[PDB]
């Protein structure tokens, strides 16, 4: 149909910016400077593998230097642009025309060619092929301004500028031994020009902030285990009100008469009252094996008017009867909490995911009638279903018993390690870390010399953080909402929250 | 032999404004070397060829000293042989006042170019030492192609692509004679579009779609003087009549309608355009036919030709603001 | 034709003697292939092969469809070294059938012999594509990518073999519930064994940029073999504890079955040595030796090419003490007793100050190649390091005359007090001329020169470094540019070493001198020198190459006067950090930060340097998100709780500061914050709330706490798959709405702009896009500072592209994102 052109040409990279780069050579080199420079744009095209085996470019929209050489807005959280996989190759054509035709025709090539339709001066030739492109499909992240934070002013002027005259003043300012880590850092700074508020604490930001038929419960939580803190001895002002009327009218306000929530509550409530008399400290995951399916939905409400739970300490995340302060007697030492975690990220093998038994249901029937199962308990075999477990359960194992039966208790309860020494407890913890790591691998043999050294000690695969199965069950317990059954204005009205809808209206 | 490249020598020294200070190193009249700018051209022609697929497999330079300097880095980079071919020397009219020069041989040029030149190849034909008018020039290039190729296709049956480094007057007669015109000074098709013979230009002659003798083959011109690899454009074009402009770039996308499978170009394809004036142009790319739609893009697309994939046997950015999206109509 | 009668009357052959008449028919007719075939055939019987291939070549063009005939004459030609004639004959075959895979192999192998590899490589991809399961095609295809330096494409050729070998074994072990015919038809592959792992190790060395990620790939392929693919936990330990006797000291290997221990943990030495060369380019000397110390157990003669390739690497990496242990055994063999052993061995004995031992090994190397003078100039240098100048001058005349012959064709006490006197006047005045004065980039280069002309006087004293100065560091001092060549420099240097002294770089090249005083070396006083190294390190890092200033500080860390003194090793650890921020490389920044946090325990200035250093980028996210950091701060966060809570004797074994003072026993809001960032950055939004909620009890009016809390719920909610998801986003917004109420009310009108954006950015996250633009139109309209406007116009554009409102996305880009 017309003249021919070869396409055996350089196969080159491209960079589809979201910016309106002009034709000037000062405008282009600035857009390369945002993306790290021409030397860092090229090594972004010369990188292979799936995502995060390759990390792309860093578009810094506000790239500019202050007079001191520091990066103005040195915390920009850039826009990341990565190579698009399986790109459809595209040719690029050099359109050539007389000087001044773009200016008189809206600076468009679509119309310029139409203006000089039969001129001999139009020359249109392919010059290369584009097989590779970086483009910025992701979106910009949350941004933080640190211009009036005086610590950033001290960093920026020392580590950013690399000026030695004020670098030296910084390093002579860091105390080799800091005497007050617990306090605000406004006392260690010598700028005193900006007057940060006293309650800001100058916490620096992280590198990536964007990472992509009801009842209100009122259970009590205890946030601090100081020697001053008070423990609840009576339930709560509102639940007793919601529950005292529930005795006379049998509806439990917030529910329909047809749900039988209250009749389910009492048949659960008399169960727990027997249990806390027998064992005053509990985990809810042990109570799931006792209360039937029909009255489990109302257990999260009966615990609130029978029990409280610490958010920290040795008795962390256990339900405790009212009036019972575990720091008052040593008999509450065998009930204190110990956590264990299996690191799948380091034990990523098929040998493990068959030996670790699968978690419990939300609710089940106990093999032990009316009590804790033998499957929560640790006895040197059969990894338990649930790895946060009290000292009262470990003692079935012989070696942990003869450690337990030789302990010396503290006279005053420590805010961590409880009534036990730090020694006699790591002596218990290190054994369990050794035994679980073995039976995950299917060993069950247990060399006695390593297992004997612990018992006579004087002083990682398994780790003592809370397992994710536990954290997922803590949130479902701290959530103040539960199910009873066994567009600026529209979005503002759709929520209808007591707080979320309040402030949302104020800001509009 | 299915493919031919032809290229001009480069930027001489006498073209400098301060004048011809260097002397012919070989001693022959008008055998002037290149300037340092002409050497930077020849390296840029090497890194361009080295970015292609059907790179040349043999180089047939003229014996003149500056055509050897042009092909020296092309030989080192691509690791190819360089043969002298006297039949592609300059066209000297019989009215040269000082002398009609005849260039040097192997023994003189091998001293300046050690190891690069290969002496297997005796010249097929020698220009008339008395000089030759224009009608004698073109028939000489009618004789050259049948005798040259047939001595390539039997001493080197495996070579399918070659490079010729020659001069302007030859480069324009080598093209027209190959394409089969009657005289060289006419235009290619009808539109006054001669062969662009700029300094260190590059042409391309592919065969037009059993093996057949040369004179029955049909060739087409597919580059016509590419100077885009040069950092300075075409400097000193020449055509037989001698005896403002702006550039903008546009992309032509070829999108697939499938999940995670990429279109490709066969590295030997051919492109023809038409209807570029109107809203719906039609492009052929190889055997397939397309129909386009103009679509400006928000933002820009910056392409880096200096970031090309060089093969290698061991400054300029293209600002794009408009695009064409092609759809299958075949 | 009558010849049709005459010829077959002569095809009665039976003794092959009438060939003269066949010679006539090919002259008379000259078109019958029957004549050329037989005339060529009888040449095969008599053995005139060069005449056989000629006739069959003339015969082939007559009947050019019989691609069986082009081949039998092609292979004959390749046997008779007529490659260019053979490639044509193969090329005629492939045109007749493109599905013959023996000719493409034989043709492509001849392209290599010819030099046109691009046509060879094109033959192998298709020959590999249609037969991926033959090793000979694999082995030759991987050579050609290496000839193009396309090594990363040759590794993914041997690795996609491995990934097929794996999926075969996983299917066998699972399909035991045997049908070889059913797994072979589905899982067919090239066997991966110790050999293919050996080649694979060679490619990571020739690649030379993915050192540590390539080691981990060699070990996975080494544990897959030996039947240990289940021991995935070795992928995370840093340093080669497996395949050594150090594996018995691991917490997890000691827990394995009694049966998994007896599997083999031994590499063949040809692969082990390559691992040591990977670790050495990683600048990990220690594990390189632990690989090379395994080279002593093998029989000597079987690994002598590895003693040399290991020592040659240690010598090029400036490890002159470790290399001698691997050169000197080779001298027991005579076939290794030449210059390529001596000359790398002799300079090792020179840098180790064993000059009398190196005097021999130079005097031996010259006997093999007297025409070299790299040895003659160095062997001259040794005669000066020894106190024998009489022979030194006679070696200078010999070498300079030897060079002039080549370019044409192309008082020991009084000796140094007289030098100390004039060098102290030089160094003090050049230092005073540097203080009274000082574009701001040409004033630096003139400054760096007159400081590099001082640091060459201090570092060249040799009583301070237990090793020689780095070539990377002397290269920064040789940048004065007065030199011609690295060897010519020595000659114009050594010529003045004779009796006199004058201005030249490298004063006397190095020399141990009696210090005779502390607090002074020259007129400078050891706190005027240290201020130069640190000020030279930063200035070179700011205006000149950043990688050069880092060599100044790594050299100042080994001076025997600086790291001996505290309050100087403190600064070098910070100055080195300030530069490592500008390297843009992940896994040494962390090595510098963990070096500070161990020394400076519980210090608040350092914990901010930790996180201001890590304020942007994925190179910083991969540090925080790493498990190595999550174990560290947990170890520092249990140590802080031990310092405040324990009434016991135990406050040791981690506590480095004995000065902490917290009578009320408050926590540190920093260690809770840094540690929550690690868990946030690890997508651990449950664990972060366990620690951030402890902050909201302590510092509730802090914005950054109420922001992370609001995002930790919004992000955790989108993980959940129940109706509590909605309650948890509304529980997040309340902590974002008070973040808003704080920044708007209690800060000035620049942080007041932040709070609109980050709220609009939150409604984009949860998809309430119509509300997001409302906040974005506030940062564009209601404020003057324009640094957040182009982040808000960036995210507004994305909203409008999706909504097709490109009419308005063009207005924002031209106004704010223009340039």
């Amino acid at each position: 149909i017309a003249d021919e052109f070869t396409l055996d040409l350089p196969r080159i990279p491209s960079l589809e910016l979201p910016l309106n780069v002009s034709t000037k050579h000062s405008s282009i080199q600035k857009a390369i400077k945002m993306c790290g420079g021409i030397e860092k744009v090229k090594e972004a095209f010369k990188e292979h593998g799936p995502i995060e085996s390759q990390h792309g470019l860093q578009l810094y929209l506000n790239d500019d230097t202050d007079s001191d050489g520091s990066k103005s807005y040195f915390n920009e959280h850039p826009v990341i642009g990565k190579r698009v996989p399986f790109r459809d190759e595209s040719v690029i054509l050099k359109v050539t025309m007389p000087k001044g035709t773009l200016s008189k025709n809206n600076n468009s090539v679509k119309d310029s060619i139409k203006s000089l339709k039969d001129s001999n001066k139009l020359r249109v030739t392919p010059v290369s092929i584009v097989d590779n492109t970086i483009k910025f499909r992701e979106m910009s992240d949350f941004q933080i301004k640190l211009d009036n934070v005086p610590s950033a002013r001290e960093f920026k002027s020392s580590f950013g500028s690399l000026e030695w005259n004020n670098f030296k003043s910084f390093v002579n300012s860091v105390p080799d031994n800091d005497s007050q880590p617990q306090e605000n850092i406004g006392n260690l700074i010598l700028d005193r020009s900006v007057k940060i508020p006293s309650t800001d604490f100058q916490l620096p930001p992280p590198p990536k902030l964007s990472m992509v038929t009801y009842i209100k419960n009122y259970q009590l939580f205890v946030h601090d285990l100081s020697d001053k803190t008070v423990i609840p001895s009576q339930a709560h002002e509102q639940v007793l009100y919601d529950f005292e009327v529930a005795k006379k009218t049998k509806v439990y306000p917030g529910t329909k008469s047809d749900s039988k929530f209250y009749e389910s509550l009492e048949e659960c409530l008399k169960i727990l009252r027997e249990l806390f008399a027998r064992r005053p400290i509990w985990v809810k995951r042990h109570l799931d094996g006792i209360v039937p399916k029909k009255i489990h939905h109302t257990m999260k409400i009966a615990l609130a008017l029978i029990s409280y739970r610490f958010t920290m300490g040795p008795w962390r995340n256990t339900y405790i009867k009212f009036g019972i302060d575990p720091r008052s007697s040593v008999e509450y030492a065998q009930y204190q909490t110990e956590y264990f975690k299996i690191e799948r990220k380091l034990l990523s093998s098929p040998i493990v995911k068959k030996n670790v038994p699968k978690p419990p249901p939300l609710v089940f029937e106990s093999d032990t009638p009316g009590g804790i199962d033998s499957r929560f308990k640790f006895d040197g075999k059969r990894i338990p279903w649930y790895l946060m477990l009290q000292i009262d359960l470990l003692i079935g194992e012989p070696n942990i018993a003869e450690v337990f039966h030789n302990v010396e208790y503290l006279d005053k309860a420590n805010e961590l390690t409880g009534w036990f020494k730090e020694l006699d407890l790591v002596k218990i913890r290190r054994i369990v870390k050794y035994e679980l790591g073995c039976m995950v691998q299917g060993n069950y043999e247990y060399n006695k010399y390593k297992l004997k050294y612990f018992k006579t000690m004087l002083f990682g695969a398994i780790t003592e953080e809370p397992d994710d199965a536990a954290l997922e069950n803590e949130e479902m317990d701290t959530d103040q909402n539960l199910k009873v059954p066994a567009x600026x204005x529209x979005x503002x009205x759709x929520x209808x929250x007591x707080x979320x809808x309040x402030x949302x209206x104020x800001x509009x | 032999v299915n493919t031919i490249y032809i290229a001009r020598h480069g930027y001489r020294s006498n073209w400098l404004p301060e004048g011809p200070y260097p002397d012919p190193l070989t001693g022959i009249d008008s055998d002037v070397p290149l300037a340092e700018h002409g050497v930077q051209q020849a390296k840029e022609l090497a890194h361009y060829l080295l970015s292609l697929d059907n790179q040349p497999e043999a180089a047939f330079a003229s014996p003149f000293y500056r055509c050897l300097e042009t092909v020296q880095p092309i030989a080192k980079l691509l690791e190819i042989p360089v043969y002298l071919e006297r039949g592609i020397g300059e066209w000297y009219r019989p009215d040269r006042k000082p002398v009609i020069p005849v260039p040097a041989g192997y023994e003189i040029l091998s001293k300046f170019f050690p190891g690069v030149i290969s002496q297997e190849w005796d010249s097929t034909l020698t220009p008339n030492e008395k000089g030759e008018t224009e009608q004698e020039m073109y028939m000489r290039f009618k004789k050259f192609w049948p005798l040259f190729i047939e001595r390539v296709e039997k001493e080197y049956p495996n070579v399918e692509c070659i490079l010729l480094v020659t001069h302007a007057a030859s480069k324009i007669a080598l093209g027209m004679s190959l394409l089969g015109y009657d005289n060289p000074r006419m235009s290619l098709n009808e539109n006054g579009d001669k062969i662009r013979s700029g300094s260190c230009s590059l042409d391309k002659y592919e065969i037009l779609k059993t093996y057949i003798p040369f004179s029955d083959r049909k060739w087409v011109l597919t580059m016509n003087g590419n100077t885009e690899f040069l950092s300075s454009g075409e400097e000193m074009n020449w055509n037989f009549d001698c005896v403002e402009v702006e550039t903008v770039y546009i992309s032509v996308d070829i999108p697939s309608g499938n999940y995670k499978e990429r279109t490709e170009i066969a590295k030997s394809a051919i492109l023809q355009y038409s209807g570029l004036e109107t809203d719906a142009p039609l492009f052929r790319i190889g055997n397939r036919l397309y129909e386009g739609s103009w679509e400006r893009l928000v933002g820009t697309e910056l392409a880096f030709p200096n970031a090309a994939h060089v093969h290698k046997k061991t400054e300029k950015i293209y600002r794009i603001k408009e695009r064409i999206v092609l759809s299958n109509v075949r | 034709q009558l010849l049709s009668q005459a010829n077959e009357a002569f095809v009665r052959n039976d003794l092959q003697v009438a060939e003269r008449l066949f010679n006539e028919v090919i002259k008379k007719d000259a078109r019958n292939f029957a004549a050329y075939e037989t005339l060529g055939d009888i040449y095969q019987l008599q053995g005139r092969l060069n005449d056989c291939c000629n006739s069959w070549f003339l015969a082939a063009h007559l009947n050019a469809s019989d691609w069986e005939f082009w081949k039998i004459v092609a292979i004959l030609s390749a046997d008779l070294d007529h490659v260019r004639q053979a490639i044509y004959c193969f090329s005629r075959v492939i045109s007749l059938n493109p599905m013959e895979w023996e000719s493409i192999y034989r043709r492509s192998m001849l392209y290599k012999k010819t030099g046109q590899l691009a046509r060879a490589l094109d033959g192998f991809q298709r020959l590999y594509m249609y037969n991926p399961y033959d090793a000979n095609i694999l082995r030759e295809l991987a050579i050609l990518y290496v000839d193009y330096d396309r090594i990363e494409d040759s590794i993914e050729l041997y690795m996609k073999v491995f990934n097929a070998n794996v999926e075969r074994r996983e299917a066998i072990l699972a399909a035991l519930e045997i049908n070889w015919k059913k797994i072979d038809a589905k899982y067919k592959c090239i066997p991966f064994d110790w050999s293919s792992l050996n080649i694979l190790a060679e490619l990571f060395l020739k690649l030379a940029v993915s050192e540590v990620d390539g080691i981990k790939t060699i070990k996975k392929c080494a544990r897959w073999i030996q039947r240990r693919e289940s021991q995935t936990f070795w992928d995370h330990v840093p340093d080669d504890s497996e395949f050594d006797n150090r594996r018995f000291k691991n917490s997890t290997f000691d827990s394995l079955l009694a049966a998994e221990k007896e599997k083999s943990y031994n590499i063949p030495i040809d692969i082990r040595v390559r691992l040591g060369l990977l670790r050495l380019n990683t600048d990990n000397l220690v594990e390189a030796l632990n690989h090379f110390q395994c080279l002593y157990d093998e029989t000597f003669s079987d690994v002598a090419d590895l003693y040399f390739e290991a020592a040659t690497a240690l010598t090029r990496a400036e490890k002159y003490k470790e290399a001698i242990d691997f050169f000197t055994p080779l001298l027991s063999l005579e076939e290794w007793r030449t210059t390529d052993v001596f000359k790398p061995l002799a300079r090792c004995y020179k840098e180790i100050e064993s000059y009398e031992t190196a005097k021999e090994f130079y005097e031996l190397a010259i006997k093999s190649e007297p025409d070299d003078l790299d040895i003659r100039v160095s062997l001259a240098e040794v005669y000066y390091r020894l106190n024998d100048p009489e022979t030194f001058k006679h070696m200078l005349v010999d070498v300079v005359e030897m060079r002039k012959h080549q370019v044409d064709e192309t008082d020991a006490e009084r000796e140094r007090i007289e030098r100390e006197r004039r060098i102290t006047a030089k160094v003090v005045d050049k230092y005073e001329k540097m203080k009274k004065f000082e574009n701001e980039a040409k004033q630096a280069s003139i400054w760096i020169n007159t400081v590099s002309e001082l640091v060459d006087i201090f570092s060249s004293v040799k009583n301070f470094f237990m090793k020689s100065r780095s070539r990377k560091f002397v290269g920064i001092l040789r940048r004065t540019k007065k030199f011609n060549t690295e060897l010519d420099f020595q000659i114009e240097r050594l010529s003045k070493l004779a009796e006199g002294d004058s201005v030249f770089e490298g004063p006397l090249m190095e020399e141990r001198v009696t210090l005779t005083s502390a607090t002074e070396l020259r007129g400078l006083s050891y706190e005027q020198w240290f201020e130069l190294f640190m000020e030279l390190s930063l200035v070179i890092a700011k205006y000149q190459s950043v990688e050069d200033g880092l060599s100044v500080v790594e050299t100042a860390q080994e001076v025997n006067v600086f790291f001996q003194d505290p309050e100087r090793v403190k600064m070098m650890k910070f100055v080195k950090l300030a530069i490592v921020l500008q390297m843009d490389d992940e896994e040494e920044l962390a090595e510098n930060l963990r070096g500070l946090l161990n020394q400076f325990q519980f210090n608040r200035k350092v914990l901010q340097v930790f996180m201001y250093s890590l304020c942007r980028g994925p190179s910083s996210l991969n540090i925080l998100s790493s498990t190595i950091q999550q174990k560290f701060f947990l170890r520092q966060l249990k140590a802080f709780d031990s310092c405040r809570y324990n009434t016991e004797v135990n406050g040791q074994a981690s506590i480095t500061n004995k000065e902490v003072y917290n009578p009320n026993k408050k926590s540190s809001p920093y260690l809770y914050y840094i540690y929550a960032v690690l868990l946030y950055s690890s997508r651990g939004f449950l664990s972060a709330l366990q620690y951030l909620t402890r902050l909201e009890e302590d510092i509730p009016d802090d914005p950054m706490v109420n922001l992370l809390m609001g995002l930790s719920h919004i992000h955790r909610a989108m993980q959940r798959l129940t109706a509590q998801r909605h309650f948890q986003i509304f529980h997040g917004l309340r902590y974002l709405y008070r973040y808003h109420k704080i920044r708007k009310s209690l800060y000035t009108d620049l942080e007041k702009q932040e709070a609109d954006y980050n709220l609009g950015r939150a409604f984009h996250l949860i998809g309430l896009v119509s509300i997001a633009i409302e906040y974005y139109n506030r940062v564009l309209e209601n404020y003057d500072d324009g640094k957040l406007k182009k982040h808000a116009a960036y995210n507004s554009i994305i909203i409008y592209q999706q909504s097709g409102n490109v009419e308005l996305a063009d207005h924002l880009m031209e106004k704010y994102l223009s340039i």
